RNA sequence: GUGGCCUAUCGAUCCUUUAGUCCCUCGGAAUUUGAGGCUAGAGGUGCCAGAAAAGUUACCACAGGGAUAACUGGCUUGUG
RNA sequence: CUAUCUAGCGAAACCACAGCCAAGGGAACGGGCUUGGCAGAAUCAGCGGGGAAAGAAGACCCUGUUGAGCUUGACUCUAGU
RNA sequence: CGUGGAGGUCAGUGACGAAGCCUAGACCGUAAGGUCGGGUCGAACGGCCUCUAGUGCAGAUCUUGGUGGUAGUAGCAAAUAUUCAAAUGAGAACUUUGAAGACUGAAGUGGGGAAAGGUUCCACGUCAACAGCAGUUGGACGUGGGUUAGUCGAUCCUAAGA
RNA sequence: GUCGAAUUUGGGUAUAGGGGCGAAAGACUAAUCGAACCAUCUAGUAGCUGGUUCCUGCCGAAGUUUCCCUCAGGAUAGCAG
RNA sequence: CACGGACCAAGGAGUCUAACGUCUAUGCGAGUGUUUGGGUGUAAAACCCAUACGCGUAAUGAAAGUGAACGUAGGUUGGGG
RNA sequence: UUGACCUCAAAUCAGGUAGGAGUACCCGCUGAACUUAAGCAUAUCAAUAAGCGGAGGAAAAGAAACCAACCGGGAUUGCCUUAGUAACGGCGAGUGAAGCGGCAAAAGCUCAAAUUUGAAAUCUGGUACCUUCGGUGCCCGAGUUGUAAUUUGGAGAGGGCAACUUUGGGGCCGUUCCUUGUCUAUGUUCCUUGGAACAGGACGUCAUAGAGGGUGAGAAUCCCGUGUGGCGAGGAGUGCGGUUCUUUGUAAAGUGCCUUCGAAGAGUCGAGUUGUUUGGGAAUGCAGCUCUAAGUGGGUGGUAAAUUCCAUCUAAAGCUAAAUAUUGGCGAGAGACCGAUAGCGAACAAGUACAGUGAUGGAAAGAUGAAAAGAACUUUGAAAAGAGAGUGAAAAAGUACGU
């Protein structure tokens, strides 16, 4: 059990790379190539109403998501729906699928 | 089994070390059971700040003389100085300790001062029972934080009467290694 | 009189360090020792406590103080009812009487770093490798 | 998602809880939907099966039959039905096994305990 | 002229002891005893780069060795 | 009475691969390699030349900073007295 | 290069057949290996970018399990001995009955017990396994029945001793 | 060989591991005796024997020096990547 | 004519940990280390933080102790750019 | 003679209590060797294994005879650090704490030693009754060889003067905590494949519910649940939020000034010696034997001793939550763990079958199919079975059963 399971990182270095992964997601051919379905969307990086923090119901919220173009990431994730392929099944790792967007 | 250039190891691993060995999985449980006890004390104990209040002491040894720290508790002069009894100030949360004695003037004033605060920022309902409503404060050493005294202003004049600081040092050095043979040889003649 | 090492005809089967028989001494007390044969005696008491009264060449002589803990002139008295809680169930088997203490070597001071808090517990906790989860 | 504490979403612990249960437990696990008609007339969607309720078989290879329930053999969660059974080739018959969540209930038999259930949910 | 005309004639750590410096420390502060340090020698390890050490087993044991003896065989032929 | 043959029943040891020789060289005594002699299916009962046959990590001998039993003014101790 | 598991991705393959297995059939790589067709089969599995390890076997008089040659071979030879007929049965050198020939020869191959075994005792039914051939027989298999005390023992007494 | 006794034997009982018992063989003490059996310390130590699992590419040795209760082992320098 | 190997399947041997040397990558840099603990949370994750402490920034003596610029931080010779 | 007292007995006297189990963690006693030192005896392994005694939900420790030398800190426990450091050691191999600093948790206290003496004011038990984890009355007994009140070193006490301030115990109804019950969304609508749709295609719905499981193949919407809330039932503890019944009491407590006092633990401290132990080194703790104190005293101040100072506590009597530990027990949630020669010895009638006189030792063994639908009937054979027929999506699934 005394085997080593967590890693200590430099807390400015683990900023550093945040800091890269944020100015990541406004090029847009670095989210295509990661498998976002973001094509048709013409701005990148995307910015909505304030208004999106104060919808209280699942039905609307897919609505504004549908309406701002995530509507082909959000088809996306419900088609890659598979049985993952080895013992990890009844280890409580049943089913896999792809990442949608980030709010 | 010693080989090249390599600096002498002293590990500690002859005996049954293996048996012993303690590795703090429960890091995270125990930050989260000791948060959940205090959320409880709390709700449980009173609206009072959940901690009593520390004076204000000078830190011991030469290493680290130059800082003041929070105590154990007041002394009993510091206490009666305020205006009320041991007795009862333990029953308000103010914490008394009696063994400690007081020397030093400026630590006297300043932790009466803190008691004196104290009674005025604190609302002590009677037992009557009547109980007005209020909010409950969750720490009171953050109320009444201990600041380090202040040594000198952040500019003077200079002051040179011609005497050397290494020379001053030297001389009480020397004085002092002296003094028993000093008085030796006075006393026979 | 000392502690002779109970083995057949002096044979230790051992280093020459550890072949010593006549000259050892246990390490209670023989106050202890007289606490001890009162308490199986009278199980259903506990023993508070004890005091030399006389002795001889060949003995020594102790009376024991005794407390009834089932004695309802005991448990509804609040300066001695503490002794009817189960936790204080002989005493001067664990050692916790005045005797028990002195030979456990329970004080304050540099003096008894060693037993300050128990001597095996002290020794464990000197004794245990600390890992945490971010290795210091 | 799981939400709370006190429930388990371990494959095992909830397989090994289904094929343990006790009878009593196993009352509600078979339950069997109500029809359109009776839902509308009853205002409820589900209630535990019961001996004498008509179904309505609505999967597999028995679709479209109807009958009575004959026997709920919950040591084998199944229920039998009066008119769907099979015949050997010696010329004797044994009931069909059919699991009530693949039934209808078309008709249900009533008493002072089932009308209360039918109120306790709501129904009328 | 810094021992013997030249080429051999000899000895670490720990400990003890002597000489020197009369210097440093005994840690709450001093004086005097005592003890501990500093520099240079002596007391010895001859298995001489320096463990403190008697036999027996035909009652025997284990790990190995053809790196190694008690048969053949091979090389050799003093001896026969 | 066995062996032998028939009916029924039915193991084990052992097994790198295998099984004809002469000389040569070779870890200095080959079933295999080199040069020669030779060499024809499938087999039965006997037989003890060979397979340096099988049975056991040589009990002899030596080595190891491996033991044990026993003995003695070996070294260091000890119950008893 | 290959294996178990993990994060991401190919909105990858699949009951119109996934994985595995067999295949002197085909193709690629110097090689570790990879790919395809055919047969068998029935429920999950793969490519690429990275993470991780209980990650690759011809040997260890290796561990567990399975299987050979030997081989239808060694052998099934102590205790004197068997033979005829009938009955039963699918089947009789071995079961039953009769007849004959023999042996144990009273310190027995006879008739009872102690220790020990525990139903082996008895009847009916029955032969896959067991009785190193055989079997209709059995101390086998299945199902039942059976042990009756004031006088026989225990229980009581004491022995060495505990 | 011995066969009326230092005879043979059942049952009861006593002696337990550095102990027992021995008309004495180091014999016997449950197929175990020059110190029984069982579990644990224990995955005891081994300079000694055996084994140590995929491919290709490039480079490529040493059995010598000094010291060691050193002579079947290490340290050290050399050779190699 | 030295040892293991009759055959086949599955299993089967440089691992983890504490403290370190060289080399390399990364962050910051006379500084550096958020994760003992506290705050917070979509809850063993992620995010935020005070005071200390460790190492480094001064050495040298057994110790009491003392403590690093004569000078463009020196001269000479060889030095890439 | 009789009646007491003291000491010692008896009873199937009245009422109680102790043992054994478990033992992961906890408090003590006792106590090795293998091993390392390349041999080996001191040392090391180790103040460990085994053995023995004793507890709890934690135990133990704990309100300084402490640490310090500072401008002093201030019960105990644990974490980070001090530190592989001071020191110990055939000064070899090796071993090795503590004060300060940051943090978690925080809580304080009471007996002995005093004449109530104008009043033993105290307590067990018996008995009657009642508002029954107890109360009142009465009666024996205990106890003056000392039971209450009052005071524990921080103090405090006996007198004198002078001032104001402050309450006690239950019922009932809520709240908090625990054990439980119940209610609370949305398709099984078409086409294809198939034995089975839970698959593919088309058209929808719910979502604070697309965790998980079941159902004849990959099911948010078929079933149980999941998410969010509502409504109940039974207890615990007075923790506290409101009401309600009693006035506890010429009671209790706190505070100023003056005066006189101020009791504080003995075969113990300490010393010598022996053994053991520690980093503790002219001796760290513990124990045996011998000696054996003091009251402006005593202990400590890490080098033995004499002399003169200073600093700091108050031993030889006692209680006490939390932060800490936990391969046992009970109830839960999880995994880059194992996947039937693996993982616990045991996924199964596993500590089972079986072996040993005994202590003990100790296995092998999971999978027909969605459903037995487990093969009627005919024929050959003494029979086991065979050949047909039949069931099934498949007998290339036949209870010697997946592949
Ligand atoms: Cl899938
Ligand atoms: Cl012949
Ligand atoms: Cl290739
Ligand atoms: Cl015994
Ligand atoms: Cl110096
Ligand atoms: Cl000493
Ligand atoms: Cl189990
Ligand atoms: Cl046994
Ligand atoms: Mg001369
Ligand atoms: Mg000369
Ligand atoms: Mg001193
Ligand atoms: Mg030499
Ligand atoms: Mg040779
Ligand atoms: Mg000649
Ligand atoms: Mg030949
Ligand atoms: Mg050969
Ligand atoms: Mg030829
Ligand atoms: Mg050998
Ligand atoms: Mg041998
Ligand atoms: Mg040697
Ligand atoms: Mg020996
Ligand atoms: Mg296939
Ligand atoms: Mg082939
Ligand atoms: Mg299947
Ligand atoms: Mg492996
Ligand atoms: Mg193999
Ligand atoms: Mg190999
Ligand atoms: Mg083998
Ligand atoms: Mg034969
Ligand atoms: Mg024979
Ligand atoms: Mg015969
Ligand atoms: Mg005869
Ligand atoms: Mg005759
Ligand atoms: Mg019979
Ligand atoms: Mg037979
Ligand atoms: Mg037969
Ligand atoms: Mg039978
Ligand atoms: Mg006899
Ligand atoms: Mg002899
Ligand atoms: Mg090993
Ligand atoms: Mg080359
Ligand atoms: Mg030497
Ligand atoms: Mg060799
Ligand atoms: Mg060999
Ligand atoms: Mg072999
Ligand atoms: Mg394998
Ligand atoms: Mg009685
Ligand atoms: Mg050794
Ligand atoms: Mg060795
Ligand atoms: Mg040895
Ligand atoms: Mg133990
Ligand atoms: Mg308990
Ligand atoms: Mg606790
Ligand atoms: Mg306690
Ligand atoms: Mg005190
Ligand atoms: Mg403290
Ligand atoms: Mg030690
Ligand atoms: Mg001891
Ligand atoms: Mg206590
Ligand atoms: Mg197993
Ligand atoms: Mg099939």
């Amino acid at each position: 059990t005394w085997r080593k399971w967590n890693v200590k990182v430099n807390h400015n270095e683990k900023r550093y790379a945040t800091a890269s992964a944020i100015a990541a997601t406004a090029v847009a051919s670095l989210v295509l190539a990661r498998g976002h379905r973001v094509e048709k969307i013409p701005e990148i990086p995307l910015v909505v109403s304030t208004d999106l923090e104060s919808i209280q119901k699942t039905k609307e919220a897919v609505a504004a998501l549908k309406a701002v173009g995530a509507h082909s990431d959000l088809l996306k994730v419900l088609k890659s729906k598979k049985l993952r392929a080895g013992k990890g099944k009844y280890r409580n790792r049943r089913w896999t699928q792809r990442r949608g967007p980030l709010v | 089994a010693i080989s090249k250039n390599l600096p002498i190891l002293k590990n500690h691993f002859r005996k049954h070390w293996q048996e012993r060995v303690k590795v703090h999985f429960d890091q995270a449980g125990k930050k989260v059971s000791r948060r959940n006890a205090r959320a409880t004390r709390a709700a449980k104990i009173a609206p009072r700040p959940l901690d009593l209040l520390r004076p204000v002491v000078r830190a011991p040894t030469v290493k680290y003389n130059r800082k003041v720290r929070a105590g154990r508790g007041f002394t009993l002069a510091e206490v009666k100085a305020a205006g009320l009894t041991a007795a009862y100030a333990r029953t308000i949360g103010i914490a008394v300790d009696h063994r400690r004695q007081n020397r030093n003037q400026e630590i006297f004033d300043a932790n009466v001062q803190r008691l004196k605060e104290y009674q005025s920022k604190i609302i002590v309902f009677p037992r009557n029972g009547k109980a007005p409503e209020a909010e409950q404060v969750l720490s009171a050493a953050a109320t009444f934080p201990i600041a380090q005294p202040a040594t000198d202003v952040e500019a003077r004049a200079v002051q040179d009467n011609g005497e050397s600081a290494f020379r001053t040092l030297r001389l009480a050095r020397s004085e002092k290694k002296f003094r028993g043979i000093r008085e030796k040889r006075a006393r026979e003649k | 009189g000392n502690r002779k090492r109970p083995v057949p005809k002096g044979a230790t089967y051992g280093k020459p360090t550890n072949q010593g028989v006549n000259e050892l001494k246990y390490q209670r007390s023989l106050r202890a020792t007289a606490e001890e044969r009162v308490g199986r005696r009278a199980a259903n008491l506990r023993v508070l406590n004890s005091y030399w009264v006389n002795q001889d060449s060949t003995y020594k002589y102790f009376e024991v103080i005794l407390v009834d803990p089932q004695h309802k002139a005991i448990r509804r008295d609040a300066r001695y009812n503490w002794i009817c809680d189960p936790v204080h169930k002989h005493r001067e088997a664990r050692g916790l009487t005045a005797t028990g203490k002195k030979s456990r070597g329970i004080n304050k001071g540099h003096k008894f770093n060693n037993t300050k808090a128990g001597r095996r517990k002290t020794w464990k906790r000197q004794n245990t490798l600390s890992l945490w989860r971010y290795r210091k | 998602a799981k939400q709370s504490l006190d429930v388990s979403s371990d494959r095992r612990k909830a397989r090994k809880a289904y094929f343990t249960a006790p009878s009593s437990q196993r009352r509600v696990l078979l339950s069997a939907p109500l029809s359109k008609e009776l839902r509308a007339q009853y205002g409820i969607k589900a209630l535990p099966i019961r001996r004498d309720d008509e179904v309505l078989v609505v999967r597999g290879s028995k679709k479209g039959q109807e009958g009575k329930i004959s026997s709920v053999y919950r040591l084998k969660f199944a229920v039998q039905v009066d008119k769907v059974t099979k015949e050997k080739v010696n010329g004797a018959s044994v009931p069909i096994n059919l699991h009530p969540s693949k039934l209808v209930i078309t008709k249900l038999h009533l008493d002072k305990d089932r009308k209360a259930l039918i109120q306790r949910k709501g129904g009328k």
